[PDB]
């Protein structure tokens, strides 16, 4: 059933953020939510043109101490903050900025050693169904952006360590899983044959129909 | 959250535990069941089946199959003993490797009666009567037919019906005996003697074999699951 | 008496004046495959009388020093008339059997045979680790024999009788459908085997569903009689034979 | 009862995988699921020719720091991923490869310090019952593989550390337990007498019926 | 607290698990559903549709 | 009530086992189950001749790092295995031997930091009641063992670290607690007056009836 086929958590993104680093941007993640960067999930969703579902999101966060000459330290357990910033909200420029107050945006505070964080999001499109493809433009002129990317404005996910500055750097990796539930799908399409080349475009390199055999009667293996 | 408090035992892995756990293959469609003959539901169903007892498991054995053949001969001295065995179904070499003994060896306690079936395998022309007895424990085993006949016994006559069943009853001070039997848990002896003698007409072999089968009765049961001493290894296989 | 017995399948009839009973599988009489147990979709052939009839294999001699024999099925019947022909032309087959083992002696002879049918009688090699070929266990209706001594020839199966080629105790083979031929009372044994497998039908060349073993537990013995050996003959009839997946005949 | 006799978890496999090593293969486990490598469970199942049951699988994973000259480090808690790859699915060639996305294969993410991971699998055979023995060949020719191994195609289990690279190596050992439940068994066989020699064959070395005593009347101990 | 005891499997992440989890966007008002043509409910509906077989997939 | 008097967990045994040591036997515990080694519980049970009850067993396991010149290490959490071997079962000769597979014997796998392990055992005697005393012999001869020890064959408890070899040794101490429940007691006896001398025998040194005072009329303290 489509509910069953799509209803398993799949990794849709992963990135690293350090506990301490000279580069401000290496200390937090800023991800523009989408389902086009991880090949497996993408191919499945793309078997349908339109989809409507609620979404279960699970996060798997792991930390490792960076290698170095002096590693002796005794760091207490780490706590992470995952904040969702709907389109247009203030975006954090550094781990310690005001935006992390989340007076209105939804955030999750999670501590290592515990069950992975999780929550449900309802069907949030401004349309009646999510579009996996969009054969059109952003401008009425028939110019601007072309393709599904023009309809992607789900916002961002921002994640940082709470007050985790450690003497020697620790690198955390966050993995985000999506599991659609209460699903409906319309107008099915042929599965993607060519390998994916870009995250935000259908772009591909011609690939042959299938593999070949010596003649039209060959039926043996050797 | 609902206030809770972990008690001792929390997080442990008890081998014989019985809890639920998440399924790694959600919604897997199991292959339909099929009605295969011979379903087993209790190991006692197996222990209730006869298996050949290696009664003649003597030292000088040249040929392995000889262990299953109890010798019987013509002109045997009056009141002669045919065999003698001690009742430790899970420990004595005569029983330990039979179906019954093998099942017993996965447990530590046992209780119930046993069937020892004897089948005469000589020619149709031979005749004979044997006294088969069971002696509840005591300081000394029977050394003579006179001693043996005071206990539980049956007098077997050979005819069309080739087999005879000595049913050794459960006579014990405790409800259960140990598989790794000891003196406290002693069960006794089973012995066989010539009642008359094996007589034969002209032109028939001078000696013949008797076979012994063993199985559990319907009042038999085992307790306390344990690993068997009969299988081991020094290395992973491969 | 009940000792009298008559069995008719197709154009053949078997009679016995001194028998025991008739053992039937695990209490299961042979039967055609039901619609709710089938996978193969083609309409099957059920040759009936042409295949479900009695076939007598080559006889053998039971001598004072014999140790035991075995025949694997359906291989043992691969050359028998239309039963063999149907096995060759079809990918799948299914059948039960009436096995009738014959052995007559006299009131002055003694001896006792175990007649058993062992489902999936998978056997070990004469030398552990060394593979053997099909020829080491079956070849038409040729009787294979067990030995007293342990087998050394690596091209053979471990034939030492007391372990029945399976690594188990020979005296425990009684949990499988069986009958005894005690010369003193019997003269034959009849076992009806139903189809037993983990799949509804199977290829008849590639899989030996069961093995018939005839083992002397009490040696053949006699006095000053002019008769020396006592023949043992096996007659078997397929029952409810049906085949699926017709195509060209398998060369062998 | 057979349900009771077979219904206890038994160790069916164990292997080690390192957190950091120069050899790619030393960092993850790849196991072809089977019940023939651990002697105890094998002997029990093999007392029946055919079996049909659901399966409860429990994993016990433990980690230890490898000995060395310099051991001082402060590594955060470790998280493991156990993925089941049904026959034919893409197999991981290294800890960091795409296959670990599990968009469709079932995986378990588990963190140390917690209750052992566990889940149920239904009766998954393509036949009506699992076969412990198979007296036959793979080829119609009566050639190819011989024996039960020809029917074993349950797939593999793959396990790795999630993003656990540590400065000094840590060795994790995974132990997998099987507990059959809702069991049915057919056509019982004599228990295995000879010790096992191979994982994928019945092969053995002749072993005597039982042990001996001096004579047929010996009944004493000394 | 109520006495409890964690069993094996506790804290693990099984890919095909089926549990509930907190919603990060509490009270989010989902866009109304619309009846788009061609809904699929089972992949077998697709497998039941004819597709052209490349039978003459010969070497040359 | 006897249920209440006997129904409190009491320490009946304790022993240490090391994580790493040159001596094989120092790395695991092998205990022949009995209730005669810890004086308090023993005196209570011994107030009755026969007892019949179910048994709740709780284990308290603690670990400490052995003192030494170099102590810096970072060892992950430890997991222990407690296996019960009924009389006659294969006994482990070392931490890494096959017997630890427990395909049939009951075992508990427990990880440090969690609630103490616990389980119930039913009334397992081969007799109708457990005997605290046995005025008799093992042999019919009136020879052999004398006393209650001849009826003690409850088996053993074996415990080891799972794969816990650490660079520097760690010593774990296991304490086992017994709490009888659903109890019945018969034929009460005078409480033990003399101190206990042996674990497996009634043996004692004559001790006076009670303490003395100056005369038969002394009733003051000073």
């Amino acid at each position: 059933t489509v509910e069953n086929f799509l209803g398993r958590s799949a990794c849709v993104y992963m990135e690293e953020y350090k506990t301490t680093d000279n580069d401000v941007n290496k200390k937090f993640v800023a991800w523009p939510i989408n389902t086009k960067q991880m090949v497996q999930m993408r191919r499945k969703l793309e078997m349908f043109t339109y989809l409507r579902f609620d979404m279960e999101v699970t996060f798997v966060i792991t930390s490792r101490q960076d290698p170095g000459t002096t590693l002796a330290q005794d760091m207490p357990v780490l706590t992470h903050q995952i904040m969702y910033v709907p389109p247009g909200g203030p975006i954090p420029a550094k781990v310690d900025d005001y935006a992390w107050q989340t007076s209105t945006n939804p955030s999750i505070f999670w501590t290592e050693g515990n069950a992975p964080a999780r929550m449900s999001i309802p069907f949030i499109s401004i349309g009646n169904a999510y579009s996996n493809f969009y054969d059109g433009w952003s401008n009425f002129d028939q110019r601007g952006s072309y393709g599904y990317n023009t309809l992607n404005n789900l916002g961002h996910i921002y994640v940082r360590h709470v007050s985790g500055s450690s003497p020697h750097p620790i690198t955390s990796t966050i993995r985000v899983y999506f599991k659609p539930k209460h699903t409906r799908a319309w107008v099915p399409r042929p599965p993607r044959l060519c390998q994916y080349k870009k995250a935000f475009s259908v772009d591909f390199t011609p690939t042959p129909i299938t593999d070949t055999r010596k003649d039209i009667n060959t039926v043996t293996t050797v | 959250g609902l206030p809770t408090m972990n008690t001792p035992g929390s997080t442990q892995f008890l081998t014989s535990d019985d809890f639920q756990s998440p399924c790694a293959l959600p919604q897997f469609d199991v292959t339909p069941s099929m009605n295969i003959p011979g379903e087993v539901k209790n190991l006692m169903e197996i222990a209730e089946v006869d298996s050949v007892v290696p009664v003649n498991n003597v030292q000088d054995t040249t040929d392995q199959m000889e262990m299953f053949r109890i010798p019987v001969t013509i002109n045997a001295p009056l009141q002669q003993q045919v065999f003698g065995l001690r009742l430790q179904p899970g420990l004595d070499s005569v029983f330990k490797h039979t179906l019954l003994g093998e099942i017993l060896n996965y447990y530590a306690h046992w209780s119930g009666s046993m069937k020892l079936t004897f089948v005469f395998c000589g020619s149709a022309m031979a005749t004979g009567k044997f006294l088969i007895a069971y002696s509840p424990p005591g300081a000394n085993p029977p050394k003579t037919r006179k001693d043996a006949m005071l206990g539980t016994h049956i007098i077997w006559d050979i005819g069309l019906q080739s087999s005879c069943v000595l049913c050794v009853p459960w006579i014990s001070q405790t409800h259960y005996r140990l598989v790794q039997q000891d003196e406290y848990t002693s069960a006794g002896y089973v012995t066989c003697w010539y009642q008359t003698g094996m007589i034969v007409p002209p032109g028939t072999p001078n000696s013949s074999s008797i076979m012994c089968f063993a199985s559990a009765c319907n009042d038999f049961s085992v307790r306390m699951l344990r690993d068997t001493p009969f299988i081991s290894q020094d290395n992973k296989l491969q | 008496s009940d000792r009298v017995r008559s069995i008719t399948l197709g154009n053949s009839t078997i009679t016995t004046q001194e028998c025991a009973n008739v053992v039937v599988g695990y209490g299961r009489w042979p039967t055609y495959l039901r619609d709710d147990e089938a996978t193969a979709e083609d309409q099957p052939t059920q040759p009936d009388v042409a295949t479900c009839r009695f076939y007598t294999l080559d006889s053998i001699k039971w001598e004072k020093g014999s140790v035991g024999w075995w025949w694997k099925f359906p291989e043992a019947l691969s050359d028998m008339g239309l039963f063999g022909q149907n096995m060759q032309y079809h990918y799948l087959g299914r059948a039960g059997y009436t096995i009738h083992v014959q052995c007559n002696a006299s009131k002055f002879h003694q001896g006792c045979l175990l007649v058993v049918c062992v489902p999936e009688a998978e056997m070990g090699g004469a030398v552990v680790g060394q593979a053997f070929s099909a020829t080491a266990m079956a070849n038409g209706d040729k009787a294979y024999e067990f030995t007293s001594a342990t087998q050394s020839d690596q091209t053979k199966v471990q034939t030492a009788i007391h372990n029945a080629g399976m690594g188990v105790g020979v005296g425990n083979l009684t949990i499988y459908p069986h009958q005894w031929i005690n010369l003193r009372t019997n003269n034959s044994a009849t076992i009806v085997m139903p189809y037993i497998n983990s799949v509804p039908m199977d290829n008849m060349f590639r899989h030996y569903n069961f093995t018939l073993m005839v083992i002397p537990f009490v040696k053949l013995d006699y006095a000053d009689t002019a008769s020396t050996y006592v023949p043992i003959t096996v007659t078997v009839a397929p029952m409810c034979a049906e085949y699926n997946g017709l195509r060209l005949a398998q060369a062998q």
